[PDB]
């Protein structure tokens, strides 16, 4: 569309996008790959245990 | 490294023999199709190497329409084997093109440097 | 600079091959065509013909060293067991 | 070698931390330094474990500052140059039972017993041997075997005879949380201890594998499409050859 | 011009990774190059950032290496890159002197290629072992006992070299000490032999795997081989990190962990699995003198291949026999690995006296006459008469 | 043709040692070039036969120096050549540099030879420097703090980048141990940065003392400055060896000798000599921040001397003002080697200023200034109106 | 190999210099003269005469910075006597 003309025409601006979409995806993926990783690991975290420590 | 001269010399003693031709000749074109540069679209006289200056001599006295053939089966092989295909069954070299059209310009351009050193090491007598 | 020997490739211009005529090339631009068309029925059709004619070389040369290995460490269990300690006593002496 | 002569084959067990996305079982690891101390604290030094990593893993900041200050180690020297000791702090390491090495063969009919840092990743097996080792000793050993005296058997252990006697019996520890401390239930517990002590970094060394993996899988496949199209211009290029005028 | 030939320095990045003329029919296998490249800054940036934590001293060696899986940050990435980065070094200049071997890429002209091949092939093997002792493991130690040992079968000057390589009497602190300083050195020497060797190659060009010319049709290097090489860069950076966060010690011997103890042998001792075919050679020879020259020429029976090779084609693309026997040699060099990290027990002592001379026999008798009978058979499979 | 040039390795020998040409009129200012290349293989090799009993930890550091000079063989011989020979490097270096500054070796079309010059000349102070924080003496521990300090001025991110530079918190285990495999390393990047400096020389070739073209009258290399490079070679391995035999700890401070204590601090510390001016230059301005900046402009400022110099004649030989003002610069520099050792007080502060600002007004003010001079005068001498 | 951009200095037949014409250039071999003819005279006249050249190039500038040295550390060491104490206090502060 008029995708190109804003995005990828100049390369100060197509690289310019991709180190804002950097920015984004190491905050993103890495909250998303942690909270998951614990997820699966319910139970055996030391954040678990010692909740059980009462 | 074997020098056509030699194989030249073992291969018309087997023809000749007419007991080895019947055994090891059905073996050899047996080993011609298995080989399948056919396949590719190549006379057998193309994968010859020709980095060596018995065989760089006998691709300037090559003819200039069999030249312009020989720079196209090896630009058909080159594109052939990069798509990872094979040519189609219309294509190939069939039995009967697949002659030795360089076997006689190397015979006579390596007898004619083995010549030239059997003339640098002559003891003439007195 | 100084010269050098001759070589069996030049570069863009004169790459030393020999002399090509009445050959054309036609090439469509990449952002012109599709890639990866036919990655179906090459992965399948074509994987399959190119595992046909070169898998008899790796094969056999791997049948005959695999039954060669696994006839000799089932041959060195035998004589290192209880059973076969009367035919270890003579191999290595 | 004989089958004797080699060892058992440790057989496959089902560890809460196989797998490639699971990590250690931190209340297996606390009740697993508990059968560290009480029994094998005795005869095995621990000496590359300091106390400041039991912080947050398994015990918390006060449970490791009440557990280092029981021991002592050598200060710095007083004014007048006289030696002197101080309870220990949590940048200290865990204190081996024995002061040199020929204490250690004094103690054990001469052998010397292995520090138990790596001894994980220092066996044929991993963990599934030092599990299978500590529950392996028969109550009698096969006919025929003659043990020397002051040597006890177990198949595990290359060669057949073990130093170490049978050390793990039932309900000889008693659990902070209660658990029924059996044989097998204490042999668990070091066996993922001990395998957190030679790999400290095993829940965030497979936390950043998963991380590289799922990018550096994603770069391969967008790299098979960034070759495949720039490459689109050579893969369907066309030859078509007529041959020229023989007269030239 | 343009300023990436007009400039000195650029000119010399033009001609090599820029406007290099490739043939356009390589395969997937000419990727071991660029791989290669790739796997020695790794063994070389996660170098100097792991000895700026490893001291040198044999009481300090390994307390050092677990210094730095312990205590520095991201340590267990650093260590893991580079005990598997190495293995993975074997791995693919394995797969690239048998695309060597295959494709004929030994013969005229590039004799002075394969030769610089076969040295720095030299000098990788003597890092990995040199490397390999800078840990003091208890496989680390007694590794470097039986092989510096060797060098005391040198008729007449024997004992004089070895008390000159240990600085003593064994294996002590003067030799963990120089081979940490001989180690940090020879990888300057690979990377200074490695432009010695894109040198011998830039005058001829690559190969191609049918064997015939390439100068017909070339396409440049960058934009097209470029991201071809980048396939494979990201092919060989995803099994590497399977190999260095999913199983790390895989590769790996587990004798190393204890530390090195010259008092006490270990069961089966034995060099880490690429050194492993290389070990099944020499100790297959019952003589210790004869031992280490079969070893020695184990890797100088390289350099006889130009001039046995008979084949009048080049490469074994388009050749039956020599096809076969290629995979022959190939299943042959696996299994001369694991008869060299097996017991010296019968029938091992006699595998491995086969499989030595089928690794001697390839290079001297089975490559010269299967490629003269190649050469017959092309001959009179066409020429009627 | 010859096989010196017919082949791949050798007319790269060719091509820079036996058939370069050049010109015929070089005085003995052109055999520098040639000791430098000898001077480093001087520092190289005695660094590799002297760290293979060299631990870096902060416990043995200067424990096995004096481990070198007591026990090993020829011990005091590869120290003293390597602790002398760097102090050699830095003088034949001073007059390498003034060399090319008297001669107009820095300008059209030497640009590029120049500014690979002012690269080579920071990574060898950085290399000299690494190297003495590595004996851990009291002059090497106060030098470490002093100058990595410095890097404490920075806004903002001041202390994360010592406190990463120190590897803790003060000069410790870590930053010692990190200065070995640190100096290691960049004496390879040296050696490649001078492979580096060649080929910038190689397209221009040399110049001439008299400076003007020679491309007229050009003679070979071999056997002609390869025999006039054997005089001063054997010439400066002889003031060499009078300073390691007989004269060894001359250059070198002192306090160097005592083990290196945090808690005493010396009377003055100071650099080695050759650092000396430089450290005469932070030393000056009264701010911290603007004297980082200045001691690494003071080294920067030599890149702007191919866009000041305003004359039509290329070097110093054939003119009167701009020869006079080239011998006030370097015995200006001396006197900023003096200053440098001097201590802070009345009126080693005045001059230190003063004869920092004739530093920077040689390149600024007044090359440019008595360079136009130099040009009416060759005019306005000639021409009749 | 690629061609490179234009430079002032070539190789041994096509240097770049200009077109010469009509110098003649006789030399004698080294085998048949004697070197060492003039190391004495040389020694003492020639090398009086570029000493006579270049010495008010180095002396001037090694005469004004000498005595500038000279005469700061005469003053340091002053200040710092028992004599100078009086007006240290007034120049340090
Ligand atoms: C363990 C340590 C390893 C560390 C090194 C890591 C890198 C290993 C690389 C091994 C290798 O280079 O083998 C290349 C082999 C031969 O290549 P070829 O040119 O003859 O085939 C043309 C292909 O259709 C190009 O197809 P195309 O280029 O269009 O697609 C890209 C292709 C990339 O694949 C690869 O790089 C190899 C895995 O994408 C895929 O198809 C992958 C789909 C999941 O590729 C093949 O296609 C396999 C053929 C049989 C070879 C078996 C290999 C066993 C060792
Ligand atoms: C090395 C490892 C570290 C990699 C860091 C990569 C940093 C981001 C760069 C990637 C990127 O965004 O590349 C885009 C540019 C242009 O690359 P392109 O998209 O092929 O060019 C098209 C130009 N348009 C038509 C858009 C105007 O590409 C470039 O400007 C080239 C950058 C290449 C860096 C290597
Ligand atoms: C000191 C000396 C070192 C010597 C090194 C010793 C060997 C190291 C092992 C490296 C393995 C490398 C295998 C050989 C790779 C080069 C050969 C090759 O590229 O294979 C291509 C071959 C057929 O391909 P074509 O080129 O002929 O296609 C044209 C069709 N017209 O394709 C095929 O036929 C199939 C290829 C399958 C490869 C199998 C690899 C086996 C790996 C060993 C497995 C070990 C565990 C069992
Ligand atoms: C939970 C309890 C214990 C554990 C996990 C443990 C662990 C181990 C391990 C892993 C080994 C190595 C075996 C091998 O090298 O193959 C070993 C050996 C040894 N252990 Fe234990 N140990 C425990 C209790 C004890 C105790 C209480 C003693 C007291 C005497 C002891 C004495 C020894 C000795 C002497 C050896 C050396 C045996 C040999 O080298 O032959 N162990 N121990
Ligand atoms: C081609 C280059 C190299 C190869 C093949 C190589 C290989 C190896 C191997 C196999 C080990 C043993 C690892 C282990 O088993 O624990 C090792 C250790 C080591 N290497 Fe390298 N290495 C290379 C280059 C370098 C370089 C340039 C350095 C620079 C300092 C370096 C530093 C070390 C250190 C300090 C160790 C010991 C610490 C450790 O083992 O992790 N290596 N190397
Ligand atoms: C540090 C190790 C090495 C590096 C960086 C390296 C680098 C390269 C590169 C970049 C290429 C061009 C890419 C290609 O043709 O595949 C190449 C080609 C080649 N290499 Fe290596 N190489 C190394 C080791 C070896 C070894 C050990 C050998 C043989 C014993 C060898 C023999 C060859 C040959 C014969 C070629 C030419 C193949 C052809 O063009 O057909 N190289 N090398
Ligand atoms: C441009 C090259 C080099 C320069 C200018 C240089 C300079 C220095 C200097 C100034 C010192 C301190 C000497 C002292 O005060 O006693 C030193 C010490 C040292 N350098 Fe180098 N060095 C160079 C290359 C190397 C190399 C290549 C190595 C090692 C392979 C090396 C290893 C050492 C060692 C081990 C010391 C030990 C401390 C001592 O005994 O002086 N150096 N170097
Ligand atoms: C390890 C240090 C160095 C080495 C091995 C080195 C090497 C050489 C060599 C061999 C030459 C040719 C011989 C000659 O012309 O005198 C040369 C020329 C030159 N070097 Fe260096 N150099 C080094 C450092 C420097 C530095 C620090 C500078 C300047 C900041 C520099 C600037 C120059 C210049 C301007 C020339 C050309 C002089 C001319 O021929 O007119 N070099 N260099
Ligand atoms: C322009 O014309 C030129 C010119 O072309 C050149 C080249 C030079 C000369 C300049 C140089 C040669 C400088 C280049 C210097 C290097 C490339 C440095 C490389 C030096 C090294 C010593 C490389 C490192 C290699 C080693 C240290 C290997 C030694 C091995 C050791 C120490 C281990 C020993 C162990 C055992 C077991 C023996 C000129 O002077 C010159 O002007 C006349
Ligand atoms: C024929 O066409 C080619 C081709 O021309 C080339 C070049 C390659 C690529 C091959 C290579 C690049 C191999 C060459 C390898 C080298 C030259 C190795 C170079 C590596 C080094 C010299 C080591 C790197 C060292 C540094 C970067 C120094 C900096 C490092 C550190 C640790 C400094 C840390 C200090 C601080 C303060 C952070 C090909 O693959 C190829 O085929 C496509
Ligand atoms: C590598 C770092 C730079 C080092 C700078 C050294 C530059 C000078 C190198 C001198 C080599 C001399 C060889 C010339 C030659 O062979 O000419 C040979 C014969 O010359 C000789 O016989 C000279 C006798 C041997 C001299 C030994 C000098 C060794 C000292 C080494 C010191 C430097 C390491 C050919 O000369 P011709 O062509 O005139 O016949
Ligand atoms: C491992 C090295 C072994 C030897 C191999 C050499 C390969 C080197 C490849 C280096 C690639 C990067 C170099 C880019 C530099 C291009 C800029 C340039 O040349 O401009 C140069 C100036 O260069 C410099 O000032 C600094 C160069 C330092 C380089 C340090 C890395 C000027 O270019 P120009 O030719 O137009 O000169 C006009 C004269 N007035
Ligand atoms: C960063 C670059 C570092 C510097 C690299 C360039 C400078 C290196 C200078 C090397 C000079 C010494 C090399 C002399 C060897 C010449 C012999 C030769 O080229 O013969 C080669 C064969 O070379 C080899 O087999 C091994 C060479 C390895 C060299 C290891 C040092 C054959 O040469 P050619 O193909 O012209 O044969 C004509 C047939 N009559
Ligand atoms: C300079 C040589 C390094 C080569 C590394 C190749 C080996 C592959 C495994 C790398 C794992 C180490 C990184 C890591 O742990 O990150 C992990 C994330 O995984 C990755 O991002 C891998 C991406 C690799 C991209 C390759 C580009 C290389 C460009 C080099 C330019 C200097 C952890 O990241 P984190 O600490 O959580 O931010």
């Amino acid at each position: 569309s008029s995708l190109y003309k804003t995005f990828f025409k100049r390369n100060a601006v197509f690289v310019g996008t991709i180190f804002a979409g950097a920015f984004v995806f190491q905050t993103v993926f890495d909250t998303a790959i942690t909270s998951w990783y614990e997820n699966h690991n319910k139970g055996k975290l030391w954040k678990d245990v010692k909740a059980r420590i009462a | 490294p074997q020098s056509f001269t030699s194989i030249a010399r073992i291969g018309d003693y087997i023809l000749k023999s007419p007991v080895l031709s019947k055994l090891c000749v059905p073996v050899a074109n047996q080993f011609i199709n298995l080989a399948g540069y056919k396949k590719l679209g190549l006379k057998f006289d193309d994968l010859i190497a020709e980095e060596n200056p018995i065989m760089q001599t006998a691709l300037r006295r090559l003819p200039e329409d069999e030249s312009y053939a020989r720079a196209y089966r090896i630009i058909r092989a080159h594109q052939t084997e990069l798509t990872h295909h094979l040519l189609p069954r219309n294509e190939w070299i069939k039995a009967q093109e697949d002659v030795p059209y360089l076997l006689p310009y190397i015979l006579e351009a390596e007898a004619a440097a083995k010549e030239k050193d059997e003339l640098d090491n002559i003891e003439v007598s007195k | 600079g100084p010269p050098s020997g001759k070589t069996y490739m030049g570069w863009w211009g004169h790459m030393g091959g020999p002399k090509q005529k009445g050959i054309t090339s036609y090439a469509v631009s990449p952002y012109a065509q599709k890639p990866l068309q036919g990655i179906f029925h090459n992965a399948v059709f074509n994987s399959f013909r190119r595992f046909k004619s070169q898998f008899l070389y790796v094969l056999i040369p791997a049948g005959i060293y695999w039954y060669w290995w696994k006839n000799g460490n089932e041959y060195n269990e035998f004589l290192y067991s209880k059973a076969g300690r009367e035919e270890l006593e003579r191999v290595n002496v | 070698m004989t089958a004797a002569e080699h060892g058992l084959h440790a057989p496959a067990y089902a560890w809460s931390h196989n797998g490639p996305f699971e990590t250690f079982d931190h209340a297996s690891i606390r009740r697993g330094y508990q059968v560290y101390r009480e029994v094998c604290a005795a005869c095995h030094s621990l000496d590359r474990v300091a106390w400041r990593t039991l912080v947050g893993v398994s015990h918390t900041n006060e449970e490791v500052r009440n557990m280092a200050e029981e021991f002592e180690y050598d200060d710095e020297p007083d004014e007048q140059g006289n030696p002197k000791k101080r309870p220990g702090k949590l940048s200290d390491y865990i204190p081996g039972p024995y002061p040199n090495e020929q204490a250690a063969r004094a103690a054990n009919q001469g052998a010397l017993p292995p520090d138990l840092s790596l001894i994980v990743k220092a066996r044929h097996g991993g963990c599934d041997y030092i599990f299978s080792l500590l529950t392996g000793y028969p109550d009698e050993p096969p006919a025929g075997v003659a043990l020397p005296p002051g040597s006890n058997y177990n198949p595990y252990f290359p060669g057949g005879s073990i130093a170490m006697a049978r050390v793990l019996f039932d309900d000889m520890v008693e659990y902070e949380d209660g658990t029924p401390a059996t044989t097998s239930q204490m042999a668990k517990d070091v066996t993922t201890f001990l395998n957190w002590c030679a790999e400290p970094e095993h829940d965030e060394r497979k936390r950043l594998g998963l991380k590289t993996v799922i990018i550096l899988s994603s770069l391969y496949l967008l790299s098979i499409w960034v070759k495949k199209f720039k490459w689109a211009g050579i893969k369907t290029r066309k030859f078509v050859f007529n041959p020229p005028k023989p007269r030239k | 011009m343009a300023f990436r030939k007009s400039n000195v320095y650029l000119s010399l990045v033009n001609s090599y990774i820029i406007d290099s003329p490739q043939p356009s029919s390589i395969n997937y296998w000419w990727n071991m190059g660029s791989l290669l490249g790739l796997c020695l800054v790794i063994q070389i940036v996660t170098g100097i950032f792991m000895a700026m934590h490893y001291s040198s001293n044999i009481e300090l060696a390994f307390s050092s290496v677990e210094h730095i899986m312990r205590d520095v940050h991201n340590g267990y990435i650093l260590r893991y890159l580079h005990a598997n980065g190495a293995s993975f070094f074997f791995m693919v200049m394995f797969m690239h002197m048998a695309k060597g071997l295959y494709y004929g890429s030994y013969r005229s002209p590039r004799v002075t290629l394969w030769n610089v091949g076969v040295i720095i092939f030299i000098l990788t093997i003597a890092t990995a072992f040199l490397g390999y002792c800078c840990v003091y493991g208890q496989m680390s130690h007694w590794g470097a006992t039986v092989i510096t040992n060797l060098f005391s079968a040198i008729p007449f000057v024997g004992n004089d070299i070895v008390s000159w390589l240990w600085g003593g009497f064994s294996v002590s602190n003067p030799t963990i000490q120089r081979f940490f300083a001989l180690h940090y050195l020879v990888p300057f020497i690979i990377a200074a032999m490695v432009i010695m060797h894109l040198m011998a190659l830039h005058i001829h060009g690559s190969s191609n795997p049918l064997g015939i010319t390439g100068n017909l049709d070339r396409i440049p290097m960058h934009s097209y081989f470029i991201f071809k090489d980048l396939v494979t860069v990201f092919l060989f950076m995803l099994i590497l990190a399977l190999f260095v966060f999913y199983s790390p010690n895989t590769l790996g011997h587990p004798d190393n962990y204890i530390p090195g103890n010259p008092l006490v042998t270990p069961a089966s001792i034995v060099p880490e699995w690429y050194l492993l075919p290389f070990y099944a050679i020499l100790r297959s020879i019952p003589d210790k003198l004869l031992g280490v020259i079969t070893m020695f020429a184990a890797i100088l029976v390289l350099l006889v291949l130009p001039f046995t090779d008979r084949s009048v084609v080049r490469g074994n693309t388009f050749k039956v026999l020599s096809k076969f026997f290629f995979f022959i040699f190939v299943f042959n060099f696996v299994l001369l690995g694991q008869i060299g990290a097996c017991h010296v027990e019968v029938p091992y002592v006699l595998m491995g006296q086969i499989a030595t001379f089928i690794y001697f026999a390839y290079f001297l008798i089975i490559v010269p006459v299967i490629s003269t009978i190649e050469n017959v058979l092309f001959y009179i499979g066409r020429v009627n008469k």
